């Protein structure tokens, strides 16, 4: 089994720029005869079927940009970008198809954009969830960047750390902003013992944390 | 044009046994190998299956992990393309694509993907929590099961300003949250409705944020 | 056409 290794794992470089990603093959892939590499490229944007790039290592693929260029020879393979561009931003494969076929870690491009403060938003647990005998309650934060932020939950002062559920969304492919929600959940019980709820924010884009509460 | 519709993923128990199938269209199937290549949750790719056309016999390849269990099989005639799984394991679980690969050069075009999960829970209805508070709004979908779920606004008039959170998985149950932007004028003086499907248990809510 | 490389058809 051909094992192929990428480099970075992760990358994130300016629209605008040019940006080079690494593919290793564990065997030869470059056919004595017809003196072809079989090594092909793939990208996969977010929420979407992987689409052919580059093929023969070099190869564009139909439609394909002139953006894209495949190089290498061997056992060690290129894909250059230029002019990358928001759309660009996805998860990069490169594959084998010299015995069987054979994909790689892939390669995260990120897009390095301006600082983005997040919009805070909190809402109070349904009028139907607490029938149900529990109680959730969310917090959105949107459209910011960088990646990292801090999220503290805080009930009447103290904060609550156990049963907290965060999830983050993936670099928009248009702004270039990430997306956070955060969600607490206790009982019925535990909600009608407190009061003031709040969603604690720390981010480099604030001198102090923001924070969006609801007194119940 | 060319497409590649698959049907049949699903919830299936370990030792269990399901079907995946392919229609192509927009091109010459008769003439293409076919390939079903799979994604696990939150993975890379891995290839699964391949089968070469008549013409070379109907030549059929499989990865070291998937060989003896599955089965590709194809209908020229009706252009599908099937992947018959047997002695499933959790390993299986995950998005399974159709993928048109020309034999010589590269794996041209591939499915939309039907997404397959291997457990012994059980399908369990999501319930949809309307979030009230430009303004956001939001929808709470908490625990349903088995993933996917598929989450629009306004039936799809809203695609702006929406964010759905990829679903977070906890005590056998999956969450997932989708907020919406829109101006403060067209609400609460415009309906806003969060439509919610789940699959697995013919589901479907439609939410009316309401406040 | 035994072979995975194989471009050649047969029969």
């Amino acid at each position: 089994d051909i094992q192929l290794t990428q480099s970075p794992s992760s990358l994130a470089v300016s629209a605008g720029e040019k940006v080079t990603m690494n593919c290793k093959s564990s065997q030869n892939l470059l056919h004595s005869i017809t003196r072809k590499n079989y090594l092909a490229w793939y990208r996969q944007k977010p929420g979407q079927s992987p689409k052919l790039l580059i093929y023969w290592a070099s190869t564009r693929g139909s439609g394909v940009p002139d953006r894209f260029t495949g190089s290498g020879s061997g056992t060690d393979f290129t894909l250059t970008i230029s002019s990358v561009q928001a759309e660009d931003l996805a998860v990069y494969y490169c594959k084998q198809s010299y015995n069987l076929y054979t994909f790689g870690g892939g390669t995260k491009l990120e897009i390095k954009r301006a600082d983005a403060a997040p919009t805070v938003s909190i809402f109070p647990p349904s009028s139907e969830q607490l029938t149900s005998g529990g109680a959730s309650v969310v917090c959105f934060l949107n459209n910011f960047y960088p990646k990292d932020i801090n999220v503290k939950w805080k009930i009447d002062g103290s904060e609550r750390q156990n049963g907290v559920l965060n999830s983050w969304t993936d670099q928009d492919s248009k702004d270039s902003t990430y997306s956070m929600s955060s969600t607490l959940t206790l009982t019925k019980d535990e909600y009608e013992r407190h009061n003031s709820y709040t969603c604690e924010a720390t981010h480099k884009t604030s001198t102090s944390p923001i924070v969006k509460s609801f007194n119940r | 044009q060319v497409q590649l519709q698959e049907s049949g993923g699903g919830l299936v128990q370990p030792r269990g046994s399901l079907k995946l199938s392919c229609a192509a269209s927009g091109f010459t199937f008769n003439t293409d190998a076919m390939n079903w290549v799979r994604q696990a949750p939150g993975k890379g790719l891995e290839w699964v299956a391949r089968i070469r056309s008549k013409g070379f016999n109907f030549a059929t390849y499989y990865a070291d992990s998937v060989r003896d269990r599955f089965t590709i099989s194809r209908d020229d005639s009706q252009s599908m393309l099937y992947l018959q799984m047997n002695n499933l394991k959790t390993e299986d679980t995950g998005i399974y694509y159709c993928v048109r690969g020309r034999d010589g050069e590269a794996m041209d075009y591939w499915g939309q993907g039907t997404t397959l999960t291997v457990s012994s829970a059980k399908t369990t209805p999501p319930s949809v929590y309307p979030l009230a508070p430009m303004v956001t709004l939001g929808c709470l979908v908490k625990g349903y099961f088995p993933e996917p779920v598929t989450v629009t606004w306004n039936s799809g008039s809203l695609s702006s300003g929406v964010h759905t959170f990829p679903a977070v998985l906890q005590s056998d149950l999956y969450t997932l949250s989708s907020s919406v932007t829109v101006p403060s004028s067209p609400r609460p003086s415009e309906t806003v409705t969060c439509n919610v499907a789940h699959p697995a248990s013919s589901t479907k809510v439609d939410k009316k944020i309401v406040n | 056409c035994k072979e995975w490389l194989s471009t050649a058809p047969c029969g």
